[PDB]
């Protein structure tokens, strides 16, 4: 294999203002929406399941 | 006999291994005199003491176990 | 040294897993389970397990673990 | 930009604001559980039920109290605000990691709120014994919510002890040892070394309770040769450092309360401050079974464990007399703050001084699981924890507002308070002495009298918490914004303004050797 | 970001009033809590 | 048992408990004191408008701060330990009973001799007899000879209970698969109340202790009779 | 900024682990008492997500970024010598248990240790090999960390292969004892205190041979210099306490405890 | 009785035990029935069993030193 | 740094001392002396010792160390 170091320090230091879990482009944003759709979604679904277990 | 007498072997408030004891003891010493014919009245001082010092639940489920072979002491 | 750590690694710590290896292996083979004995400080129930018909530990070996009825 | 700021935070400022409203809220809760005690206790006759769901209030109480309560202001919100800024430091060592502390107790607090909802609730006091808290006597869901919610409260607080102790001993300006650090940094770092070992031991220990309760282990059931008593000395091995955790960031803001209100440039005795805590520190790992005088252990054992409990009063009477020592030839400035100190000054030695009481295992045998108890610990909690958490929010409400308090409103404050608190709690010690037991939803007839005047107390307590409530409002309805403010040649954390930029510290502070 | 007085905070305080009814839901949420608590527990 | 606006101990009625109470004196008074000085000294540190406000030396002062407590402390600690070591003497007892803690009453086992066990339960409000005391009295008292050391061991079948009687000096935790021992001697004939010390769930405020001393005449009879 | 410190983007991470540990307690809840793992999988899926995305963006703030001073570095070593501090204390909780049930044995045992009815394995057997295995480990992690300060590339990856191979030999060897051991976590106080204490240390051993695969995926991509590689350091420092661990397990349950 | 069969307490080459352990449980026993006027008839198996493994010697030097009052064991 | 280690020292280290100095001096009463029996594991004299008589030991104490014949 070969170093590729330099490439990766060009990307994640371009001066485009986007935060670091963003910087490597398009595949970040669906792994943050994913990631962030099953926690909110997964904590809703943890309410509805308190709610049920509230009750007999 | 009034009670159970001071054992230097249980000294402290954790009276657990004092009951257990005897109760071993008690088992045990019926166990060797049935065996050999011998006689059980040998063995009251520990039948007093056992009785004197363990709950009765204690004693109703170890002669239970002694009785279903599930007893975890040696005798 | 990098030299010395890799002369340990082959010179003493991978002959000692070979021979440690060896004792298993010479060691290993079923030896014979044991008479049950519904004992009642073992096969403890306070709960069902959450899986199975909830009676089965985890890595339960139907050769070596009795049930607390017995051997299957 | 809402978001980035406020769920996705890398600011110790933003982060400590985060944790002073969970705080705030949770002394809400905490205060509602109280009312709901002395409210049952406050007429003879059951009113709520039985002791279920009296000792599900309890416990809620306690863990509200302590875990959402105090450990967030105390550590979280003043830790977070007044560390770096006292150090000169831009941020935290580990700030989204701070963050991750913070986010932690929303979820620890549902859990417990959970455990409350569902079946008949966790009625095992907040110390969690088994049997009772095991899955024959407290089937269902609630004794695991409780075990799950303080699983989440002690990952919170280790990450955030990891986070304070490299923070104090790694970003400091180059030229500053430990020994020119504030002493309310060295009350944080050593705090945040008590919960770095004590958390870990309650987690094994309550990881067993839901192991024995789910898993059918029997680390505390005899019939696999297990033993409660094991459970006791694991959950008192965290909970005597506990109490020191609760108090410690209390001793070091005091220190500064006092200093400042005296108008000195340094507490009495810095060094010997500083020895005191590292003292109460070690001496709070060595004496946990004073939590167990009755439960049969052997006699040289309760020597020593009264005879080590002891030993902790000669470093607290050092700080107790350096407090003093401090005001000595003071120019007194008689703010709401150094009312606040002074009422922790003395009830926080009444309360200690009980303790010291309680340390003799033969008289403990008499006052263990009673009101003797209470009035104790409420003295050291209720007037001593809280009062530093008051005098500390009165002193730095106008750094991290940039307002300032009404201070005729906030001496009212202290003065319902103060009577309040003491109107609940000083008869307590009455009947300690005559023997009602702790944990009780009713109480034999002669108990009456103290107990009606004790409820009484809880009621003028709710007002000062009402009244509270509206000074802050007023405070930021007005807008009164802050000019000067004195000492900062002595109190860094002043020195960038009120309240200082988002980002302080970008250029270090220049200190030579 | 907002730097100074009023703007280093999650709530506005704009206007004393909608502030009065925010503090007042966030603290008074909190307090009732329990007893919304206890009346669930006592209606089983 | 405790009466109406009681400020400290119910009387003794053992010796220990006489020892608690004098022990009790002698801590409270020094307890007092150190209080009523730190009030002081605050009271004295802010009433003056004469100021020293320049670093002032610690060390000698220190000396003094740290060993006045030390001496106070070994004062309540001797009189603290003869009293531990005092209860743990060995007496030789003349009776031994077994307590047995439960969701939620007592049961009582005298087996030096013969099989004699019963229950103990409080007595409901609706139930009591006209001067009777509100979830204190029981169905069934613990009877038992006075002036005679008496072994009482203790353990639960259940949760955790603990076994106390405050005027007897005695807390007994109650724990299942332990049997835990104390000494008993009460000075004085009567009837001599306590109540479960540690949380047992639904009932824990209703499962109280009534010991019934009388003489030992009276004790045999009693013992025959509840075969 | 004229200070060498890290002043870390806005981040969601803290949030999404935040909500995972929500999602994995109440899910285990769940799985216990109303016999579903839907809530579990989605906390573990949303875990392993959040623990990806945040050690991801540390490499970004390193490797790629140049954010670790020797400033940033000395805090990071700190941060790890006082989480294991914190893991030590977390084990020692276990081995009281162990030391407080075995050193007296109850009645319900037989009054001894091991409690009758109880076949413990052969410390000399399988045992025996598991701590020759994490030695060797110990031993192969050394040799790796000295090929990298020596800027030797080849005999870095190869000695650090050879100590993930250890690593998952251990794990099959105890996975493989854990289906022949005629006791069970149910077989009492023995039951528990074995395969609780050894079960958190084989969780311990998962976690840190997944640490050292992923030095050995960064070191296979060029990420570590001679003398920048912190990861590396920290991942030897979690494995050395993983073996030390063990040994502590290996004289007190499998040998004194036999 | 032909030998003292084999004890799977002592399965090992040094037997030195076996003869100590025998040796104290004949003597346990006989005070223990001569305690209560039992019979020793029940402690035979000990004193064949001790009689058979024990070195005369160490028998002699045990008999003399209970007589002394210098017996180091517990009876 | 040196200030940490005399901190240590005066803080920590010389208050243990004085602490189990004052834990000895409590418990430093003379013990009622056992009863002489004559173990012939103990008081082994295969040689005489090369002073005294050669029948004392070294640090012999006559309030708590028996001859082979007993105290004197
Ligand atoms: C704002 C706050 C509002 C007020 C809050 C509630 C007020 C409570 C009122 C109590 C009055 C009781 C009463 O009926 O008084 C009659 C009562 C009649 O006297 P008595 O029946 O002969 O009492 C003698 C006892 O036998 C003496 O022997 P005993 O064994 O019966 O007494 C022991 C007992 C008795 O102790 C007391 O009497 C407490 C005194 C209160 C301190 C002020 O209790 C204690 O141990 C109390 C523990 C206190 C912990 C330490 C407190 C630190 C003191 C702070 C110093 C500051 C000084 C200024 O008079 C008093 O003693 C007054 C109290
Ligand atoms: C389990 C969870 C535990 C957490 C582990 C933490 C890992 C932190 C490393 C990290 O995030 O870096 C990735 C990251 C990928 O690159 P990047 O920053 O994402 O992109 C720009 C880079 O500068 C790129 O520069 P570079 O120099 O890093 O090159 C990386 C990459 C650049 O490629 C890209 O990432 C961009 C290209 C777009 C394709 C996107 C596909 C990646 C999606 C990842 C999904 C993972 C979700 C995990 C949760 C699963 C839940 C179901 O180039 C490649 O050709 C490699 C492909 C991606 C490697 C990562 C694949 C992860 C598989 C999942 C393992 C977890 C299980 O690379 C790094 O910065 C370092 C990666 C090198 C280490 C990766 C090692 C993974 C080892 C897995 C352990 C499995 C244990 C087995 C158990 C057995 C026990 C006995
Ligand atoms: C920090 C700990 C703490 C605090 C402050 C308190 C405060 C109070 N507690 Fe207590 N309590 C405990 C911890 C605490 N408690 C514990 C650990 C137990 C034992 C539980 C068990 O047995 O298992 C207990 C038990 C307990 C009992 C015994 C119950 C029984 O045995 O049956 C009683 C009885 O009256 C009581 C009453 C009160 C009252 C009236 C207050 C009042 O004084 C409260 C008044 C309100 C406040 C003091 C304000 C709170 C809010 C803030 C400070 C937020 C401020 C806002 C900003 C800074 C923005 N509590
Ligand atoms: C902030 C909280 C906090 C603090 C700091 C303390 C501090 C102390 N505590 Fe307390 N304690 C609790 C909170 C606290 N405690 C809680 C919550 C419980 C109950 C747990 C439960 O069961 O739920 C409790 C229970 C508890 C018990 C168990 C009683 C029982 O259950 O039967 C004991 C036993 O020794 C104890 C002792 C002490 C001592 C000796 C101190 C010392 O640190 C006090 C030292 C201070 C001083 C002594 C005052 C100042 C000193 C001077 C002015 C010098 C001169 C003094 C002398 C010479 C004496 N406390
Ligand atoms: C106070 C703190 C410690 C002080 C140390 C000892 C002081 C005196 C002797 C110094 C040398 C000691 C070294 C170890 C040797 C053997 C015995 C020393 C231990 C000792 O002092 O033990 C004393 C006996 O000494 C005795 O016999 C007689 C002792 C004198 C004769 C010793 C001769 C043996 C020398 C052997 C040399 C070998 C060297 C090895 C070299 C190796 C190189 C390859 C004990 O007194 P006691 O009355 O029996 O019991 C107390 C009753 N109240
Ligand atoms: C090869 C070693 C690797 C272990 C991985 C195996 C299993 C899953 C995960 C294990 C995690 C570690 C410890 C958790 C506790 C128990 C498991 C112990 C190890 C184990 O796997 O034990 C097994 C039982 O598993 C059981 O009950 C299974 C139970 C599964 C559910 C686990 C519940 C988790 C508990 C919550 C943990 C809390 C963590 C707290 C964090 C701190 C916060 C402050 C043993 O099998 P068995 O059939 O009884 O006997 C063998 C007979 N032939
Ligand atoms: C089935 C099992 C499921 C359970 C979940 C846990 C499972 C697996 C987790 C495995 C841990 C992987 C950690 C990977 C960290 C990668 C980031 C990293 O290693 O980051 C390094 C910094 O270290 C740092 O943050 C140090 C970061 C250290 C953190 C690791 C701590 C271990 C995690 C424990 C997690 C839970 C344990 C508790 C269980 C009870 C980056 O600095 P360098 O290396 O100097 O590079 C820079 C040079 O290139 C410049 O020239
Ligand atoms: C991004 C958002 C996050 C996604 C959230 C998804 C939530 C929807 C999950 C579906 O809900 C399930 O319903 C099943 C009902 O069929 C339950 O079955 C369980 O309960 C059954 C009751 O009939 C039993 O048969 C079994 O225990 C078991 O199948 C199961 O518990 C539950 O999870
Ligand atoms: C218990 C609280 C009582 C507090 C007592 C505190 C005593 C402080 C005295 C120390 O200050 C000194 O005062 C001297 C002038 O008077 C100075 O000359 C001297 O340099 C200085 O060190
Ligand atoms: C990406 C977001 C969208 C996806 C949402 C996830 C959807 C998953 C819903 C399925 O729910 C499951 O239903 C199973 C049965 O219906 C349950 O098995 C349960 O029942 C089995 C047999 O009925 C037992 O063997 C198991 O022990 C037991 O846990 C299982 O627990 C539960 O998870
Ligand atoms: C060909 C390649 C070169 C790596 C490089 O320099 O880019 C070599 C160098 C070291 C090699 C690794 C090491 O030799 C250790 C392992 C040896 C096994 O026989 C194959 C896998 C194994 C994990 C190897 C895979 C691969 O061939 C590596 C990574
Ligand atoms: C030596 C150390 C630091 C001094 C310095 O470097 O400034 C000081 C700080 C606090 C001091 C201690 C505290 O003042 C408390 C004690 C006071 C006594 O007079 C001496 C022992 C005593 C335990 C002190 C010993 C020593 O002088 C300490 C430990
Ligand atoms: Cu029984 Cu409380
Ligand atoms: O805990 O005092
Ligand atoms: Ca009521
Ligand atoms: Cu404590």
């Amino acid at each position: 294999f070969e170093n590729r170091v330099a490439e990766k320090q060009k990307l994640f230091q371009e001066d485009n203002g986007l935060p670091v879990h963003l910087k490597g482009g398009a595949t970040d944003n669906i792994l943050y929406r994913v990631t962030m759709t099953l926690c909110l979604g997964g904590t809703l679904y943890s309410l509805y399941c308190l709610g049920w277990a509230s009750f007999p | 006999y009034q009670t159970a007498p001071f054992d230097s072997r249980f000294p402290n408030q954790n009276q657990t291994r004092n009951c257990w004891q005897n109760y071993l003891d008690f088992h045990r010493c019926e166990k060797a005199m049935t065996a050999k014919g011998g006689d059980v009245s040998v063995c009251e001082w520990y039948r007093r003491v056992y009785k004197s010092l363990c709950p009765i639940s204690w004693v109703s489920t170890w002669d239970d176990r002694r009785a279903e072979g599930t007893f975890p002491g040696k005798i | 040294g990098a030299r010395t750590w890799r002369f340990l690694t082959f010179g003493l710590a991978l002959p000692s897993v070979a021979l440690c290896t060896l004792n298993s292996w010479l060691h290993s083979g079923h030896r014979e389970r044991p008479a049950f004995i519904p004992y009642h400080h073992l096969r403890i129930r306070t709960k069902p397990f959450s899986w199975g018909d909830g009676n089965h530990t985890f890595f339960h070996n139907p050769r070596v673990n009795p049930l607390p009825t017995g051997y299957e | 930009m809402f978001i980035n700021r406020w769920l996705f935070s890398t600011n110790h400022k933003d982060i400590g604001t985060l944790y002073l409203l969970f705080g705030a809220w949770a002394g809400m809760v905490g205060t509602a559980l109280s009312l709901l005690i002395r409210a049952e206790l406050g007429q003879p006759g059951t009113l709520l039920g039985d002791d279920q769901i009296y000792n599900v209030v309890v416990t809620a109480h306690a863990f509200v109290m302590i875990f959402f309560m105090v450990m967030p202001i105390m550590i979280g919100g003043f830790g977070n605000w007044l560390v770096p800024l006292m150090i000169g430091a831009p941020d935290m060592a580990f700030p989204r990691m701070n963050n991750m502390s913070f986010w932690l107790l929303p979820p620890s607090f549902l859990l417990l709120l959970a455990s409350s909802m569902v079946e008949a609730g966790a009625g095992t006091g907040w110390t969690v014994y088994p049997p009772l808290a095991g899955n024959l006597a407290h089937a269902g869901a609630s004794v695991d919510l409780t075990i799950f919610s303080l699983h989440l409260a002690g990952v919170s607080s280790i990450l955030g002890a990891i986070n304070f102790i490299t923070t104090i001993i790694n970003m400091k300006p180059p030229a500053m040892s430990q020994y020119q650090t504030p002493l309310f940094v060295w009350s944080v770092m050593i705090t945040a070394v008590l919960l770095l070992l004590s958390l870990p031991v309650l987690a094994a220990g309550i990881t067993m309770l839901l192991t024995d309760r789910n898993l059918n282990t029997t680390f505390f059931d005899p019939a696999g040769g297990g033993d409660p008593i094991l459970y006791q000395h694991l959950f008192w091995f965290f909970g005597h450092p506990e109490v020191y955790i609760l108090i410690l960031p209390g001793f070091g803001m005091i220190s500064h309360i006092v200093t400042y209100y005296s108008g000195k440039k340094e507490p009495f005795g810095y060094m010997g401050m500083v020895w005191a805590m590292m003292s109460i520190g070690f001496l709070g790992f060595i004496v946990w079974a004073h939590h167990m005088f009755t439960v049969g252990m052997d006699v040289d054992t309760r020597a020593y464990f009264t005879s080590a409990t002891m030993i902790i009063a000669i470093p607290t009477g050092v700080k107790v007399f350096s407090w003093l020592a401090t005001l000595h030839g003071g120019n007194i400035k008689w703010s709401p703050a150094m009312m606040w100190a002074l009422g922790f000054i003395f009830l926080f030695t009444v309360g200690g001084l009980t303790g010291i009481v309680l340390a003799n295992s033969s008289l403990d045998i008499v006052l263990h699981d009673t009101y003797y108890v209470v009035a104790h610990f409420h003295y050291v909690l209720s007037m001593g924890a809280v009062f530093a958490i008051m005098g500390g929010f009165v002193h730095w409400f106008p750094l991290f507002s940039g307002y300032t308090l009404n201070d005729t409103w906030a001496k009212i404050h202290f003065a319902i308070m103060f009577v309040g608190v003491n109107m609940t709690f000083f008869p307590q010690h009455f009947l300690g002495l005559s023997g009602m037991p702790r944990r009780y939803s009713d109480y034999p007839d002669a108990y009456t009298m103290w107990n009606t005047i004790s409820s009484m107390g809880s009621f003028i307590s709710l007002t000062a918490v009402m009244l509270m409530v509206f000074i802050i409002w007023e405070a930021f309805a007005s807008k009164r914004e802050v000019l000067t403010v004195d000492l900062t040649t002595t109190n860094l954390e002043w020195l960038n303004g009120c309240p200082p930029p988002y980002h302080t510290f970008e250029e270090p502070t220049y200190v030579n050797l | 970001y907002e730097e100074g007085p009023g703007k280093n905070i999650p709530f506005s305080v704009e206007n004393k009033w909608r502030l009065l009814a925010m503090m007042t839901l966030f603290f008074g949420s909190g307090f009732a809590a329990p007893f919304f608590i206890v009346r669930h527990q006592l209606l089983k | 048992m405790a009466y109406p606006m009681q400020l400290g101990f119910q009387d003794a009625t053992s010796p220990i408990m006489e020892e608690l109470l004098h022990f009790h004196d002698h801590t409270l008074m020094i307890v007092f004191l150190i209080s009523s000085l730190v009030l002081y000294i605050i009271s004295l540190m802010l009433t003056t408008k004469l100021t020293h406000t320049s670093t002032m030396d610690a060390q000698e002062v220190e000396t003094i701060w740290t060993i006045l407590p030390a001496i106070i402390l070994i004062l309540i600690a001797l009189p603290s330990l003869r009293i531990l070591y005092m209860m743990d003497e060995i007496n030789n007892p003349s009776l031994t009973v077994k307590t047995m803690g439960h969701q939620w009453y007592w049961s009582y086992e005298y087996t030096d001799y013969e099989d004699l066990s019963f229950d103990s339960y409080m007595i409901p409000t609706s139930e009591l007899k006209p001067g009777e005391l509100r979830l204190l009295e029981v169905d069934n008292r613990v009877v038992l000879p006075m002036e005679m050391t008496i072994r009482m061991l203790v353990s639960s079948e259940d949760v955790l209970h603990s076994w106390a009687v405050p005027s007897l000096g005695l807390k007994t935790d109650a724990i299942p698969g332990r049997l835990n021992q104390t000494t008993l001697m009460s000075s004085r004939p009567g009837l001599y109340y306590g109540q479960c010390s540690e949380i047992c769930g639904s009932n824990h405020s209703f499962m109280p202790i009534v010991l019934e001393l009388v003489p030992l005449k009276y004790f045999e009879k009693w013992s025959a009779s509840m075969l | 900024q004229t200070h060498a410190y890290h002043m870390v983007n806005p981040s969601p991470w803290p949030l999404t682990g935040a909500l995972s540990a929500l999602l994995m307690t109440s899910g285990l809840t769940m799985w216990f008492h109303f016999n579903s793992m839907t809530l579990l999988m989605i906390g573990l899926t949303t875990n392993m997500l959040t623990m990806y995305q945040w050690w991801r963006d540390v490499i970004r703030e390193s490797t790629f970024q140049g954010h670790h001073t020797p400033a940033v570095q000395k805090g990071l070593r700190y941060g790890m010598i006082l989480f294991i501090i914190s893991e030590v204390l977390f084990f020692t909780g276990f081995f009281w248990a162990f030391y407080h049930s075995s050193l007296a044995p109850t009645p319900e045992l037989g009054g001894c240790w091991p409690p009758t009815g109880i076949h413990p394995l052969n410390p000399l057997e399988v045992p025996l090999l598991n701590t020759s295995v994490l030695l060797a480990s110990g031993v192969s992690i050394t040799w790796a960390h000295h090929s990298l300060m020596e800027g030797d590339r080849k005999h870095m990856l190869q000695a650090l292969f050879i100590t993930i191979t250890l690593g998952v030999y251990f794990t099959l060897l105890q996975a493989s004892e854990y289906y022949e051991a005629p006791f069970t976590i149910s077989d009492g106080v023995y039951g528990s205190t074995f395969f609780v204490a050894t079960g958190f240390h084989g969780l311990h051993v998962i976690i840190g041979s997944t640490f050292l695969i992923v030095c050995f995926f960064r070191q296979l991509k060029f990420h570590f210099t001679s003398n920048h590689h912190f990861g590396f350091e920290a991942a030897a420092w979690y494995w050395h306490f993983v073996d030390v661990v063990w040994l502590f397990l290996y004289v007190s349950i499998y040998w004194w405890g036999s």
